[PDB]
């Protein structure tokens, strides 16, 4: 029973640090936030229509 | 004029029954490993 607990801890403390290292999730929102802005190209295509 | 000592019966006999406490500590594990393949899969 000690045993199993230990190896509970240690899992627990992997669990909560891979969802830690998932929370990657902002790099890729961050950077979704700035290609929208730079699709925003849509400026130019209507510019170009006229 | 007489003293006595006395010897304590453990008992708490029903987690004894089994190794100890394997209610929430057995399973716990169990279930833990789970979490850490889930979590796993999402991080991927």
């Amino acid at each position: 029973i000690k045993f199993t607990k230990q190896s509970s801890v240690a899992s627990t403390r992997n669990t909560l640090k891979m969802a830690q290292d998932a929370e990657a999730g902002m790099n890729t929102l961050g950077m979704l936030g700035h290609q929208s802005e730079q699709l925003n190209v849509e400026g130019n295509l209507d510019l170009m229509k006229v | 004029g007489q003293q006595i000592f006395s010897q304590a019966l453990l008992n708490a006999n029903r987690r004894g029954e089994a190794k100890t406490a394997l209610a929430e500590v057995q399973a716990r594990h169990q279930e833990l490993l789970k979490l850490e393949k889930s979590m796993a899969e999402l991080t991927q």
